[PDB]
DNA sequence: TGTCCCCTCGCTGCCGCCGCC
RNA sequence: AGGCGGGCAGCGAA
């Protein structure tokens, strides 16, 4: 169904229109979705059927994945490009729709959004969620969105890593909480079960409804209790295991003298164990790091008399994971955490403040760069744009909030008519504004310094700076100074520079009292994602300005 | 003007590797290159001025500034871009520094000294080529006066070119050419008697004459540029840059003596600990390295002598040059932003992390056990009452007070700086 | 050069115009510098005054009358002061703003310069060529006459981007007309085009890859069409200040980069605005700013008014020896304008002081071809009209030079040289596009 | 005969290199 | 000893 350029696999086709008959791929995928839905209706034996439904989901996902496998007999790179393109588009539209209803999206990941409902109860947020679902499902015939989980408290550590308290309803309207984690140092196999258990206890304590400082004190008490237990070796060895699977043969690792699992695998191979590529290496650091790592089975032998090193664990397996866990938590004293775990507090003191700056008089700083861009572009006028379709005129202000244009994932969009600016329809307007300003500059209007004369003319005397009024002593100067025109061109350049837009260093286009003041302000993550998604359009709009900045 | 004409005019302008900066440059360069080149030459010139204000020797000065040549304004290169960098930077600074007489004096002094250096690393063939590019005497006239000229210039050759052997001096004199000039232009050499003087003419020590002529011509051109500046006051681009650049202006202790008892007797306890740990382990760790290096810099150890001492204490040269030479030169502020780092005082030393096993930095009055400190005091012939006194001072956290007590018993009372300790100990012997 | 406007350099060039024309008038009329005095001060004696026509008030009404003009003296002549003009004693005149004039009068009272006679500026000399050059050009032409076509922009209507009539024109010049040199003026991609101004750039199904900038629009929409031009026809482009493909928005305007336009070296050349060049013995003076429409005269006298306006404009320009003598330049209220780079009016003057054999200044007025002061003036008009109807282009046919027919006049002197007689040998036909 | 499990993004630890305070 | 820049390898996640 999709017409594509077979001479260049990197060129992206467009969606085939409605009149083309449903094809082969959508039909097969619909059948597979029906099968998995029937399996889920069977769910509603349970664990075995869950294996069944996740296998069917994996089959459905592979039906898309092999559109990106090079050695697949049905390799179609443009297809996978287009599916990912549309997926990102729907994520962008969903987030923008969320902002349209004054809703706080706190995260999103490739098919999902997380919305802070501002509610202290379950049903209050559920009503908003159902309204959101109804509003979004109307946009698509077969795409449908649905509530997956409800989190009473959400802790976002970083990208792909977060922990939450899932609200699970019961038969008789009863609601229970369950700790759900994704991608953290807990869920890893490189981290010991001891780290897992203590981190589970820490998150259970923080996300529970207790006084924040009291929560931190309880966590600290737990922490030095574990410190004493680890130091005295009063813990069963089994909780010390570290798992790391080697993708390559332990002979083919160049810097394997540092990573310990390679040494453990070499010792196992010498001892008479079969270790190859893809094998999982389990080991324990005993008392360099790699030279003190030995397998569990060797360590479980009391005849060896191997005691795990409390120092390495108490630093890296425990302190760093908890420090990462509570980084964004209010009044998190990392120094107190290290003191509870007995680590050097000077190593952590430089992370809170970034250490002392340190500098002499650095005169490598031209006064051209030291001038703030805000004062440079203060004496400028905004760019004006006309929509090619609805002919509405709006001031463009970069990738920023406005009542007239949206920087959609595909490109610049008008709010009034929802049409998409082609790159030419924006570059031509940019060039028109630039040339109009240049022609006004070359109009050669002259202005007199004197305040009681102030006359503006295009007449110049053979004495250029002499005012043409009888006896006027004022200094005659150009009305459109080339400094002002350079400022305006630099403003047009800044409006299309990705870096400035991402740091939000663009001059606001509306004063707070303006009736056209944007009612919904873009989030920083949104601006970063958009400026990365429209990099080509921004760079072309900047190159148009650079056409006239190089000559100036 | 075309690119070919510009290249030809430039090759004519730099037929010699050095230039007198007579004809202003022709061409168009961006504001980026303008500001960058002006800043580069101003940095080199500020470094020459800082060296002058410390009364450093000429040889030391070129040793410091040769890498700055390789970095900022590389010389002795066939690249046209570098030569134009030099020319436009000189004329840009000419524009910037002509506003006041003091600025003109500073600029001409620094530029003439830079000319002296640049003529110094230029080779004798290249020096002859530049000088030829002030009348040279013929071969017969040199032969007639060969004995007197050789007598006049023998001492100068020996003391400047280090030609201690007489045969080398004679060979250099045979190839050396001379210029016939009157004594009124060479009076400074006439007073010192570095030039043979006959019939009112002085036979040229040519670098001094060249530098004096450079200074005179440069001052005249600076005055002329100041006259022409009001016409160039009309441009908005250059004026802020010129204003910014104008405001931008505004051994007894050697590698072997620090090992000797005479100098080590004036050390404090901490520096003795660092020195002894260095001797035992032939290597010191980062905080100890910086502490000892900054103390040695404070007591007057030169950068070259510090490098020799640090290299000999670390008994390969490859890893040394790779990893420690830059640190030991950067402590002296010769690279980066060139920070002449102040030696750590006792508060800075006590603010550093506490030393561990193998770490020798810090304060012994804080980091050592009372037993080890007491033994070190018995090694200094301190009586038991004195030991109890310094231990009482240490127990209260007054480590500086304990060090001051140790100074007084072993030899404005309070000492809060190891370099102050060393200086007062040296004064007590002076 | 760069987009810089310096007031002092502007004033220096403005003064230099007066100074040079004062020297020229003194040389031609055999007058001593003592005969020239300051007209801004009271004098009891008639004097010669040279200056620039300027309004009596710096903030002036758009319409001017002979009672509302003034004269601008040079720095040396009258300390740059401006004095009112009294034209009651002269009956026939034609003045415009920015004109340089040579005058005879007396300042009777101090506040007015009473005009008694005007000194007509001498017409500059015509180019000359030797016998060997003319014989070589005759051999080049192989007996046949010389054919040149001049076309001016814009090349497409205001409601479409179609260039089919361009295809028909190229077909004609390739297969039937077969000229020697083709001259095309700008703007090619006009920046004042209405769809371009409003951004209504449509998706073009005829390009595999849609253009993203107006320069790419030119490379995809003009360039392949200009490639269809035959190799045997040499072509020249003279840009205008309204070209979107040009990064030089001032007059005078530098030549466009032929490599930037992707267009082959085999038969294509790009010249500046203004420009002057030779095809065989011919002289061209080409400027792409509308002086005919913009020049607004102040006229007295029945005889002067009874003359053709175009002839008067041509005489004014030939006397001024610069292609756009009006100062300040015209503006379009802001949309566009003359965009005079007053610092560089020197490039706008006649090259070498010669009157061009053929003077071509495109104008928005009706196409015309006239002979004024032995100089032919051509305006082929816009290749297309606003409504898209057929425009016009001019074909210039010049007879092959021959020393025996006598149409070339010999110039007396030790060096035997021959003036070109263009108006005797050139037929200009304005063809509907 | 010889195969495979989408790339791509962001996160953490380790290793070697470079400049700096 | 510390922050940054580019490179490799290991791994959790969409
Ligand atoms: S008090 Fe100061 S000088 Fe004395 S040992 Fe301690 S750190 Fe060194």
């Amino acid at each position: 169904t999709v017409d594509r350029n077979k001479e260049d696999i990197d060129e992206l086709p467009s969606v085939p229109p409605s009149e083309v008959d449903q094809g082969v791929l959508p039909r097969l995928l619909a059948n597979l979705v029906d099968r998995r839905r029937e399996v889920k209706k069977v769910m509603k034996k349970r664990v075995q059927c869950d294996i069944r439904q996740q296998a069917l989901k994996l089959t459905a996902n592979s039906m898309y994945g092999c559109l990106g496998y090079v050695n697949s007999r049905f390799y179609a790179k443009p297809l996978a490009m287009l599916v990912t393109n549309k997926g990102r588009e729907i994520l962008m539209n969903t987030r923008q729709l969320a902002e349209s209803m004054n809703l706080l999206v706190v995260y999103g990941d490739t098919d999902s959004v997380m919305i802070d409902t501002g509610c202290d109860n379950y049903a209050d947020a559920i009503k908003i969620g159902l309204g959101f679902k109804r509003l979004v499902n109307e946009r698509y015939r077969l795409l449908e969105i649905d509530i997956d989980n409800v989190f009473k408290k959400l802790l976002l550590h970083a990208k792909k890593k977060y922990a939450a308290l899932t609200v699970n309803l019961d038969k008789n309207g009863n609601g229970t909480t369950v700790l759900e984690v994704k991608g953290l140092d807990m869920k890893r196999r490189e981290f010991c079960p001891l780290s897992r258990d203590v981190s589970i206890h820490v998150l259970n304590t923080i996300l529970s409804d207790k006084d924040p400082e009291e929560a931190l004190q309880e966590v600290y008490d737990y922490l030095e209790d574990i410190r004493i237990k680890v130091e005295t070796n009063n813990i069963r060895i089994d909780k010390y295991k570290i798992n790391m699977k080697l993708s390559k043969d332990p002979k083919a690792y160049p810097g394997g003298k540092n990573m310990p699992a390679v040494q453990v695998a070499l010792r196992m191979r010498k001892a008479g164990r079969v270790v190859k590529a893809g094998s999982v290496i389990t080991f324990v650091i005993t008392k360099s790091v790699a030279e003190r790592a030995h397998a569990l089975n060797e360590v479980m032998i009391k005849s060896n008399n191997l005691i795990p090193d409390p120092q390495y664990y108490l630093e890296k397996q425990i302190f760093a994971p908890v420090e990462r866990l509570l980084e964004r938590i209010d009044s998190f004293n990392v120094v107190r955490l290290s003191e509870a775990l007995g680590l050097d507090s000077k190593k952590y003191f430089r992370r809170e403040g970034g250490n002392n700056n340190g500098e002499d008089i650095n005169n490598l700083q031209p006064l051209e760069t030291t001038i703030t861009d805000v004062e440079r572009f203060k004496d400028t006028v905004t760019l004006e744009l006309s929509c090619p379709s609805c002919d509405k005129r709006f001031p463009f202000g970069g990738i920023v909030s406005s009542n007239y244009y949206r920087v959609s994932y595909n490109g610049l969009q008008c709010k009034h008519c929802e049409q998409l600016f082609t790159p030419l329809q924006l570059t031509s307007q940019i060039e028109h504004s630039i040339r109009a300003h240049i022609s006004l500059y070359y109009a050669g209007w002259l202005q007199c310094d004197d305040s009681t004369c102030g006359i503006v003319t295009r007449q110049v005397s053979v004495f250029g700076k002499r005012c043409l009024n009888d006896g006027c002593t004022g200094v005659m100067r150009y009305k459109y100074s080339d400094k002002q025109l350079y400022n305006q061109l630099l403003y047009f350049d800044s409006l299309f520079d990705c870096e400035k837009n991402k740091k939000q260093e663009l001059k606001p286009i509306y004063l707070p009292d303006d009736l056209d003041y944007p009612k919904e302000q873009l989030t920083e993550s949104s601006i970063k994602a958009l400026t990365e998604q429209n990099r080509e359009l921004m760079e072309t709009g900047r190159s148009v300005v650079q056409k006239y900045l190089n000559d100036c | 003007s075309s690119s070919e004409e510009e290249k030809k005019l430039y090759a004519r302008l730099y037929e010699s590797k050095l230039s007198f900066y007579d004809l202003p440059p022709q061409g168009e360069i961006t504001l980026e290159q303008f500001e960058i080149w002006a800043i580069d030459r101003l940095k080199i010139l500020l470094e020459i001025e800082s060296c002058l204000s410390r009364n450093k020797s000429i040889k030391e000065i070129e040793t410091i500034i040769k890498p700055q040549f390789q970095k900022l304004l590389p010389f002795n290169t066939e690249s046209l871009e570098d030569r134009k960098k030099d020319y436009y930077s000189h004329f840009i600074l000419r524009l910037c520094f002509c506003r006041s007489k003091e600025l003109r004096e500073k600029f001409v002094r620094a530029e003439t000294f830079l000319f002296k250096i640049r003529f110094n690393m230029l080779t004798s063939t290249d020096q002859t080529k530049f000088v030829q590019s002030l009348q040279f005497i013929s071969n017969e006239e040199k032969a007639e006066l060969s004995h007197q000229l050789y007598q006049t210039v023998s001492a100068s050759l020996q003391f400047q070119l280090n030609l201690n052997e007489e045969h080398q001096r004679k060979q250099y004199f045979q190839q050396e050419k001379f210029i016939k000039l009157p004594f009124e232009n060479v009076i400074e050499l006439v007073g010192n008697r570095l030039v043979f003087l006959k019939d009112g003419y002085a036979y040229l020590q040519q670098l001094n004459l060249l530098s004096n002529e450079f200074a005179s011509k440069l001052n005249q051109e600076l005055i002329k540029t100041y006259q022409y500046l009001p016409r160039l006051n009309e441009d908005d681009r250059l004026l802020p840059i010129l204003n910014h650049l104008s405001s931008g202006y505004t051994d007894e202790i050697n590698a072997q003596s620090v090992w000797s008892e005479e100098i080590s007797s004036n050390y404090p306890l901490c520096i003795k600990n660092l020195m002894e740990g260095l001797k035992k382990n032939h290597h010191l760790r980062y905080y100890g390295r910086q502490q000892l290096s900054l103390f040695l810099k404070g007591i007057g150890l030169s950068a070259d002598e510090a490098l020799k001492f640090w290299s000999e204490a670390f008994t390969t040269m490859e890893k040394f040059n790779k990893e420690y030479r830059y640190s030991f030169r950067h402590n002296y502020g010769l690279e980066g932003n060139r920070i002449n780092y102040k030696p750590w005082d006792c508060h800075t030393i006590l603010s550093k992390p506490r030393p561990g096993r193998g770490d020798y930095h810090g304060c012994p009055f804080r980091d050592w056990s009372h037993e080890r400190l007491s033994a070190e005091l018995r090694s200094m012939k301190l009586t038991q009452a004195q030991i109890i006194s310094v231990l009482d001072s240490c127990q209260k956290g007054e480590y500086t007070i304990a060090c001051t007590k140790v100074f007084e018993m072993t030899h404005q009372t309070h000492i809060a700086h190891p370099n102050l300790y060393f200086e007062r100990s040296r004064q007590l012997q002076k | 050069r760069t987009m810089r406007q310096n007031l002092q350099e502007a004033s220096d060039v403005l003064d230099d115009q007066i100074e040079s024309f004062t020297k020229i008038i003194q040389n031609h009329y055999k007058l001593s510098p003592n005969d020239f005095a300051d007209p801004t001060i009271q004098s009891q004696s008639e004097i010669y005054a040279v200056g620039r026509i300027v309004p009596d008030s710096p903030t002036y009404d758009k319409f001017l009358n002979p009672e509302s003009l003034s004269l601008e003296t040079s720095r040396m002549g009258g300390v740059g002061r401006r004095v009112r003009l009294d034209l009651s004693q002269v009956n026939e005149l034609s003045f415009f703003l920015g004109q340089i004039v040579a005058f005879k009068g007396k300042n009777a009272n101090g506040d007015y310069f009473t005009v008694n006679s005007i000194l007509p500026l001498p017409y500059p000399n015509s180019p000359v060529s030797t016998s060997q050059e003319l014989q070589e050009f005759q051999a080049n032409l192989e007996g046949s006459s010389l054919k040149v076509i001049v076309t001016c922009g814009p090349y497409f209507a205001n409601d479409n981007f179609s260039l089919e009539l361009l295809q028909e024109f190229i077909d004609s010049i390739n297969n039937e007309v077969k000229p020697h040199v083709l001259i095309m003026f700008g703007p090619f991609i006009d920046i004042t085009h209405p769809l371009i101004a409003s951004g209504k750039l449509p998706n073009f199904p005829q390009f595999k890859t849609q253009p993203k900038t107006l320069d790419e629009l030119f490379l995809k929409l003009f360039t392949p069409i200009l490639k269809t031009i035959s190799p045997h026809i040499q072509t020249v482009l003279i840009p205008s200040t309204k070209d979107a493909i040009s990064n030089h928005a001032a007059y005078p305007q530098a030549s466009l980069i032929r490599k930037a336009l992707q267009l082959p070296k085999r038969n294509f050349k790009c010249m500046a605005n203004p420009s002057s060049f030779q095809i065989n013995e011919i002289y061209f003076g080409c400027s792409n700013v509308d002086t005919f429409k913009d020049l607004k005269e102040v006229i007295k006298g029945g005889t002067t008014s009874s003359r053709y306006r175009l002839d008067r404009v041509s005489e004014h320009i030939l006397q001024q020896r610069r292609y756009y003598p009006i100062f300040p330049g015209s503006i379009r209220t802001h949309i566009s304008g003359a965009d005079l780079d007053v610092s560089y009016l020197g490039l706008t003057e006649f090259v070498g002081g010669f009157s061009p054999d053929i003077m071509i200044i495109p104008s928005e007025l009706q196409h015309f071809a006239r002979v004024v002061q032995n100089v032919v003036v051509i305006n082929p008009g816009r290749f297309i009209r606003a409504t898209g109807n057929r425009g016009s282009y001019a074909q210039i046919t010049v007879q092959c030079p021959d020393l025996e027919d006598g149409k070339l006049t010999l110039v007396e002197g030790e060096e035997p040289v021959y003036l070109h007689n263009v108006w005797k040998r050139a037929r200009v036909d304005l063809i509907a596009s």
